[PDB]
């Protein structure tokens, strides 16, 4: 039988995460792949060789940050796993891949191969019971409650004019320009 | 003394060893120093249990894979 899903709001630049029914994504931090830049010497010098969050802010110019999300389109799938592991950790999820259903966000018309790659992760390495990944604009429409709506929204290195109306799939009218604030 | 007795020219009443009667930090006290002991055994036992892994921490004019880091392995 299923469990409580986890509302994980990703994005080209910032990831948001909380469980189902919550009002606040309890685990928010941007989308980044950090790992050290120096020669570790003394004892107590934090191992893991990949650090996120307080360690990231704590070691800003000490950790080489990476952004494989080429306008959201990521390439360090292994590091994506580890990002989720950071979430999976006692820090954010404190659970397993099977202990909870997953919810995830998807930008429009991305290469399907990426999605499938993530599915390989989510159901082979990670073992998601049930999930679904789709348009963030749709979720924003749920928040507004509107059904008829041209959603203008931009990620961090992605811009996307999304003319929607009552869930009607209008990909010809719907656009996206993968360039933004990044 | 017996030599003094047997030698005629040797006079006496001589205080032989004639002598002269001779008669007999702040840096820590500054407005800003805090000289503190680390409590060697306390801090030692603290960091002692903190294992350190290493795996060929090699650096001297070694070319290949530009970035390097000491104490490579984990423990
Ligand atoms: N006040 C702000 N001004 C400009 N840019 C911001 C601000 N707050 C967040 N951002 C950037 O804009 C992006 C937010 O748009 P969103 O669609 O959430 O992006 P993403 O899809 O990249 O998470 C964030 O990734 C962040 O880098």
């Amino acid at each position: 039988i299923a469990n409580q899903p986890v509302v994980i709001d990703n994005g080209s630049g910032v990831i948001k995460a909380g469980f189902a029914g919550d009002q606040i994504p309890k685990y928010c931090f941007p989308n980044y792949v950090g790992r050290p830049k120096h020669v570790r010497v003394m004892a107590g010098a934090l191992e893991g060789d990949i650090f996120i969050g307080p360690k990231a802010e704590e070691h800003r110019g000490l950790l080489s940050i990476r952004y494989p999300m080429e306008h959201g389109i990521v390439k360090d799938w292994n590091d994506m796993e580890r990002i989720w592991q950071y979430v999976y950790s006692k820090d954010q999820l404190q659970t397993f891949s099977e202990e909870h259903p997953v919810l995830l966000t998807e930008a429009p018309l991305n290469p399907r191969k990426n999605r499938e790659r993530a599915a390989e992760v989510f159901f082979e390495t990670f073992n998601v019971p049930a999930l679904f990944i789709s348009m963030q604009a749709v979720l924003s429409l749920y928040a507004t409650g509107r059904t008829t709506g041209v959603v203008l929204d931009s990620g961090d290195g992605v811009t996307h004019a999304v003319p929607i109306y009552e869930g009607f799939a209008m990909p010809h009218s719907i656009m996206r320009i993968d360039i933004a604030g990044r | 003394d017996p030599k003094y007795a047997d030698l005629p020219g040797i006079a006496r009443n001589e205080p032989d060893v004639y002598e002269t009667s001779d008669l007999p930090q702040e840096e820590l006290t500054s407005t800003s120093v805090e000289h503190i002991i680390v409590n060697p055994n306390a801090a030692y036992d603290k960091f002692k249990d903190k294992r350190v892994g290493t795996k060929g921490l090699d650096f001297s004019d070694r070319i290949g894979k530009t970035k390097r880091t000491g104490y490579e392995s984990g423990e």
